């Protein structure tokens, strides 16, 4: 009946920075039951500290660990390229638990997306229902807001989305949104837009077609 | 000289308190045959020194030490000597090996002239504590010669079943405790009785819960059994054993006092500068060190001591240092052996931990302070039962301390055996 | 080195049971303890129980009690965990993982205590996916294309269950290409999309097809994708 809470939610950082995660928990426990792991994505977790400081076998001298009672901190010196992970903190013994985890990412400029509105295929009309979809392309950082528009009447729960990990060569997100629509309510409206704000978008950006056309 | 029972007048010690480390323990569980393995717990520890002689037992089991299954229970004797180093040390001299290891219970060693007497309980039910309305009562002793001779026939061994127990108003009775006295030829053993609480007489008034708001006026009585709707409560004492009587054999049970009253527990009574101290395990609410001079021995009362500074630890309902009457059955049996009466200095070996079984530490205290102590083991480490006796080499006050510890060096839970020497000199 | 080798994917109704296996392949469990944990896709690990096969025992997060068992067939150095009573919340990916297990003293005359210590030898998870929708290729529609540069797509709808497998040209197209993960759709069914960035000139010189290939219903298509 141990919880973990886990900050930062999501640093960004650079290979060559350092960086350092904590763990809170919330009640004292002995340093010897505080451990430390690393994921990459479709990869089982490997642990790096165990004991509040003691490196796992085979792991590099840049990670570390510290802290005591209810605050705990893991230390990588100096990042290199494979570090940027998600990183878990652990509490074991009697009832072990995890704190929630931390991604590290890599920092770059800020870079606005592309934006790019697809209708639907006749194909899938055929059928008898409609996907919209809009594409935002290599941009970063990773918050981006899309503002589906029928008309200009906005609308909720009728439109899911999906990102991309970074880039491995830019560093870069993408981001994928499907509106989908009855056939039937396809057919009953006219202009359809994608409305996109970023940090590096003043002016949110529009891209609206007419449909039929 | 050699060992000698602690008695007349020894070499004095620092009555003062100090926090520099003056007492430096000796690891002497090299001595006891605990041959280590892997994946085999050693439990139900005894540990008795008397005259220069000594007695241990333990039931070494495969895999769990709850649900293992039991391999090898042992009871031995042996005598306490000088290891050259003027170091007191362990040397067995006769062991004894049941057939069957899972059916004997609750041994407890009592020492006259030529032998270890050991009191055990027979069950085919587990540990009567657990099982106390299917165990049918049943009582052995195993008599060993502390100094083994060549063509001597049943000198050196010799079992007995108990066919005759006087136990009063009680259902059953049993050892419960480590090592026991003599007086003259009658010997005493710690013990329990079984009273179905029906019949138990206890006025809730007695029950101290005035300066303790969420404290009910049932509670100690809740907690004289193992929970609050068991069968029996539990009741501590003595099993006595007149061998001047001879012919076959009678033991008499001798309930405790009800000042103070508190759930049976391993108990244990020892002789101290020419006169019987009590220790009680405080297996309930009533969490602070039971101990102190016995007044009478038949009937047994023992005079308590007000000791303020010694405890034990508990679970979330009667931890360390818990006052207020709860309906609890959690703590751990660490007991204490009296060096010097007129200032009741005593040293023991104490959980220092609230609600976790571990960190012992030997400390020598009074009533309302600890004079000085010292760490066996690193500050995370699996400890649970103690048992310590003192006596005299060459007149130092010396003590001897088994502990069952969780060892990291085999990942096993085992006993060790420590040697102290209560030091004279209170400076580096 | 020890390998832990866990049992394949499952996909269970909803209310049913399911028991994940972890074979030790390269040594045995001697006195280690096998812990499971698991974890909801875009969620995080999180400990169910665990098990120390020397002893006879086994303990449970007490969110899970009641719901889990965990077992081992200690000849065949093999350690399993049965869930029952499955619902969507249960959808995770199961892992199996080794660690220091240990039998402590209690402050109790008979009580124990059971530490499980930190995981260094991970098996390399079980997919299980609680669903009642059957197993389902997927619809491929085109993103149609429409200077100086275009993107173009395959939209991959309405497929049960994981996963999908999107190429471009037979491979021979890899960069300018972001394939996203899977979104599921409250019919129970699973859709993703495929895009890829080109020159506008390239639009029209060359051609392009998406190859989808969805093993659970042996389902292989390509779809070209035309600017219309
Ligand atoms: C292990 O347990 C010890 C005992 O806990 C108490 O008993 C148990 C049964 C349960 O009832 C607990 O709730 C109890 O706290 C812990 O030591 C005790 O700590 C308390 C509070 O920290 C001490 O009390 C103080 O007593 C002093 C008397 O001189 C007063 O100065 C003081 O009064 C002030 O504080 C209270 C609120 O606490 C308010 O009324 C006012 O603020 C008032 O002015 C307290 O009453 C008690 O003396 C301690 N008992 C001992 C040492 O035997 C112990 O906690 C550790 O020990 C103490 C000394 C501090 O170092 C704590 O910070 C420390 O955690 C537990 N140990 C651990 C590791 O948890
Ligand atoms: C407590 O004692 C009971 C009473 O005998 C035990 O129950 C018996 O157990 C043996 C061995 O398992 C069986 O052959 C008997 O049939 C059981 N009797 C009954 C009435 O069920 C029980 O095993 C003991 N329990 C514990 C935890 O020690
Ligand atoms: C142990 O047994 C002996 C012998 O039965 C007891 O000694 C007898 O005590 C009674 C009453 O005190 C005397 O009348 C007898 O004369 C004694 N007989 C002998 C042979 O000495 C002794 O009191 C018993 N001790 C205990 C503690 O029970
Ligand atoms: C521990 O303290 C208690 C209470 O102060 C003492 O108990 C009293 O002792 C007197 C004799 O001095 C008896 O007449 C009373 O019946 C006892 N109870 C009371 C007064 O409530 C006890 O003697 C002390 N023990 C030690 C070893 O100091
Ligand atoms: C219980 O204690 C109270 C307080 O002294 C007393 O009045 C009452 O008679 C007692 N009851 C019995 C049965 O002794």
């Amino acid at each position: 009946e141990i919880v973990m809470t886990q900050s930062p939610g999501t640093p960004s950082l650079s290979p060559g920075e350092r960086a350092t995660l904590s763990c809170r928990a919330s009640q004292s426990i002995r340093s010897t039951y505080l451990a430390w792991y690393q994921q990459k994505p479709g990869q089982a977790p490997r642990l790096l500290i165990y004991g509040a400081s003691s490196r796992a076998t085979g792991i590099p001298d840049r990670f570390s660990g510290s802290g005591s009672g209810t605050d705990f901190t893991l230390t990588i010196s100096r990042l290199e390229p494979e570090d940027f992970a998600v990183y878990y903190c652990q509490q074991y013994g009697r009832s072990p638990s995890f704190g929630q985890g931390t991604k590290v990412e890599i920092k770059r400029t800020v870079a606005a997306p592309s934006v790019f509105i697809f209708p639907p295929s006749d194909e899938q009309l055929k059928s008898g229902t409609a996907s919209v979809v809009c594409l935002l392309n290599n941009f970063y950082p990773r918050e981006a807001k899309v503002q589906w528009k029928v008309d200009n009447a906005l609308q909720s729960g009728n439109s899911q989305e999906s990102v991309t990990e970074q880039d491995s060569k830019d560093s870069t997100y993408s981001l994928s949104s499907t509106l989908t629509l009855s056939k039937a309510d396809y057919e009953k409206h006219k202009l359809y837009a994608c409305e996109v704000t970023h940090q590096g978008l003043s002016s949110p950006v529009t891209k609206s077609f007419n449909r039929g056309e | 000289q050699g060992v000698s029972d602690l008695v007349g007048l020894p070499n004095q010690i620092c009555l003062q308190k100090t926090t520099s480390t003056i007492l430096k323990p000796r690891l002497i569980s090299y001595t006891l045959p605990i041959n280590t393995r892997e994946g085999v717990c050693i439990t139900d520890p005894l540990l008795a020194v008397d005259n220069g002689f000594f007695a241990y037992s333990h039931l070494e089991k495969i895999g769990s030490c709850t649900r293992g299954i039991a391999k090898q229970r042992i009871i031995g004797v042996g005598e306490v000597l000088d290891r050259g180093d003027k170091v007191p040390s362990m040397f067995m001299t006769n062991v004894w090996t049941p057939p069957n290891p899972s059916t004997i219970h609750h041994c407890s060693s009592t020492y006259h002239e030529d032998f270890y007497y050991t009191l055990c309980a027979v069950s085919h039910v587990g540990d009567p504590i657990l099982n106390s309305t299917s165990w049918t009562e049943s009582l052995s002793l195993i008599r060993l010669a502390v100094r083994p001779k060549s063509d001597s026939g049943d000198y050196n061994q010799k079992y007995i079943a108990i066919t005759k127990v006087e136990r009063g108003k009680y259902d059953k009775v049993m050892p419960y405790g480590p090592s026991g006295i003599k007086q003259g030829d009658t010997l005493y053993f710690p013990a329990v009785g079984f009273l179905p609480r029906t019949e138990f007489q206890y006025n809730d008034s007695n029950c101290p819960i005035i300066h303790c708001k969420y404290s009910k006026a049932e509670n100690c009585r809740l907690s004289m059994g193992v929970n609050s709707k068991s069968h029996y409560i539990l009741r501590s004492g003595l099993l006595k054993y007149n061998l001047s009587l001879g012919g076959d054999i009678i033991l008499q049970f001798i309930e405790i006092a009800d000042n103070r009253l508190t759930i049976g527990s391993p108990s244990k009574i020892y002789n101290s500068l020419g006169q019987p101290v009590f220790y009680q395990a405080s297996y309930s609410w009533d969490t602070m060190i039971k101990l102190g001079d016995v007044d009478t021995v038949d009937p047994l009362r023992v005079q308590w001591r007000n000791n303020s500074v010694i405890s034990r630890p508990g679970q979330s309902q009667c931890p360390r240092f818990n006052v207020c009457p709860e309906v609890c059955w959690e703590g751990t049996y660490n007991d204490a052996f009296l060096i010097d009466r007129l200032n009741w200095v005593s040293a023991g070996v104490y959980l220092n931990s609230n609600q976790t079984a571990e960190n012992p530490v030997f400390a020598v205290f009074k009533d309302n302070e600890i004079l000085y102590q010292v760490p066996l083991a690193e500050d995370d480490t699996n400890a649970q039962k103690t048992i310590t006796d003192c006596f005299l080499l060459e007149n130092v006050i010396w003590c001897i301390s088994l502990v069952e510890i969780y060892d990291t060096g085999d990942s096993v839970i085992r006993p060790k055996l420590f040697a102290v020497k209560i030091p004279a000199q209170c400076s580096e | 080195e020890v390998q832990l080798v866990q049992s394949g994917a499952e996909v269970k109704k909803r209310g049913s049971s399911v028991k994940v296996s972890c074979k030790s392949s390269g040594g045995t469990f001697s006195n280690y303890a096998i812990n499971w944990v698991r974890q909801a896709p875009g969620q995080g690990l999180e400990w169910m129980g665990g098990i120390i096969p020397i002893l006879g025992i086994a303990n449970y997060a007490q969110k899970f009690q009641g719901r889990v068992t965990i077992t081992t067939d200690e000849s065949t150095s093999t350690a399993y965990m049965e869930l029952s009573s499955l619902r969507s919340e249960d959808t995770a990916v199961y892992y199996c993982a080794r660690g220091w297990g240990r039998e402590q003293l209690a402050p109790h005359p008979s009580q124990y205590y059971y530490y499980y210590y930190g995981m260094d030898v991970w098996g390399q998870g079980t997919t299980v996916t609680v669903s009642s929708a059957s197993t389902k290729g997927p619809s491929v529609f085109p993103l149609a294309p429409s200077g100086g540069t275009a993107a173009l797509g395959c939209l991959v709808k309405d497929y049960f269950p994981e996963p999908v497998t999107v190429s471009w040209n037979s491979g021979a197209l890899t960069s300018g290409v972001h394939t996203f993960p899977a979104v599921l759709q409250s019919s129970g069914l699973y859709s993703l999309s495929s895009v890829v960035t080109v020159p506008s000139s390239s639009l029209g010189t060359q051609t392009y097809i998406c190859n989808v290939n969805h093993k659970p219903s042996n389902t292989k298509v390509d779809k070209k994708v035309e600017p219309k």
